[PDB]
């Protein structure tokens, strides 16, 4: 438990050693789409696309890639916002999959901490691999730039403030 | 859920289902035998408990598959679980679920009006008949789903312990194609109705 840790038994000596933060993370938490998936055909045909990726849509327009998956980037994300009050985020990350996205998929792989036989002992036991971020205060205040982010429509970000604690979007 | 559920490729659906439903027949087969008691088991007794193979469901917004999941559930009971019931439904997969496994009882015939000769018949009640107690007792035939309670008081008010209050409708799933899992309920059963004292509460 005590003697050099990771970020992930600080966090659970947390909760641990307090009963008032523990239930109201538990209150917040308490309150199905066909999906083929695949993009860039259809992009580099019209005028440009040049490289493949979601970051293409953020150097410049939106509607840069298939515009019927710039549906789904509002869409699924309102599925996604009923999802978090029912509590999890690995919820969340299996429809973030059927949203066509699978790199913007990884920011909820990004919500771990590390957990880790090399830096926990107590969750050396039911973790035999590296999981998470260590850097993850650098990925918190990273997907904190999005919640602001004017570029990102507000369909988008309100769970990536969620993710770094919520502001009212 | 369904992700790349398609009509194109229903081709796919005969290889991500018939992977683990030929782990299905290799353990009912021990009970399906009925007259030779007994074959060889893996170990599987272990395996394919619980929640889990399940998760395969969703097929009901699209086909690969749309009969293979019905399987599971008739197939994966088995001659000791006539004792508690392992949870092989409770929670099911993303979305949609197997509720087309009443209709197993009957016909499939609720949707199309025609009945299409659907194959678990026999299966479903190679487990539902020949194995007891609440589980697959308490969702067919009488009950509602949460197993191993059922007092209805004509026994003790005290969570399981002294039973003749739930041997009531396992006594109709003592028949005759069942071999030696029922020859000694036959004979757990006979109080309920026994002259002496019995049959003042136990009518039920």
């Amino acid at each position: 438990l005590h003697p050099y840790n990771s970020r992930g038994l600080f966090e659970k000596k947390l909760m641990q050693d307090n009963k008032q933060l523990y239930q109201i993370w538990i209150v917040m938490v308490w309150l199905p789409k066909n999906v083929p998936t695949s993009k860039w055909l259809n992009s580099i045909t019209s005028g440009g696309l040049k490289s493949c990726d979601l970051d293409f849509p953020l150097r410049e327009n939106t509607n840069v890639l298939d515009v019927k998956d710039k549906e789904e980037d509002h869409i699924f994300f309102k599925y996604i916002y009923e999802l978090i009050l029912a509590g999890a985020i690995d919820e969340a990350l299996e429809e973030a999959k059927l949203s066509d996205n699978i790199s913007i998929c990884m920011i909820l792989c990004g919500i771990q901490e590390y957990l880790n036989p090399v830096i926990d002992t107590q969750i050396a036991n039911e973790f035999n691999t590296q999981q998470g971020i260590k850097k993850h205060s650098l990925w918190r205040r990273t997907v904190y730039s999005l919640s602001q982010q004017a570029g990102l429509d507000p369909y988008e970000r309100a769970i990536y403030s969620y993710l770094s604690g919520a502001i009212p979007n | 859920n369904t992700t790349t559920k398609i009509l194109g490729d229903k081709i796919l659906g005969n290889l991500y289902s018939k992977v683990m439903n030929n782990s299905f027949k290799l353990c009912t087969l021990l009970i399906a035998i009925r007259g030779s008691n007994r074959d060889l088991k893996p170990s599987n007794l272990e395996k394919l408990l619980f929640i889990n193979s399940s998760k395969l469901v969703d097929v009901y917004t699209y086909v690969h598959f749309k009969v293979q999941i019905i399987e599971l559930l008739s197939y994966l009971v088995e001659a000791p679980w006539n004792d508690d019931y392992p949870f092989l439904l409770s929670f099911l997969g993303e979305a949609k679920s197997m509720a087309f496994l009443k209709e197993v009882l009957s016909d499939l015939s609720s949707p199309v009006q025609d009945w299409n000769l659907l194959r678990s018949l026999y299966i479903f009640f190679t487990t539902l008949l020949e194995s007891k107690q609440d589980g697959l007792s308490i969702l067919f035939l009488t009950g509602q789903f949460a197993s191993n309670k059922k007092i209805n008081d004509e026994s003790s008010i005290d969570k399981k312990s002294s039973i003749l209050t739930v041997l009531q409708k396992n006594s109709l799933l003592l028949d005759s194609t069942p071999e030696e899992v029922s020859c000694k309920l036959l004979e757990t059963i006979t109080y309920v109705l026994n002259t002496w004292t019995n049959s003042k509460i136990f009518i039920k």
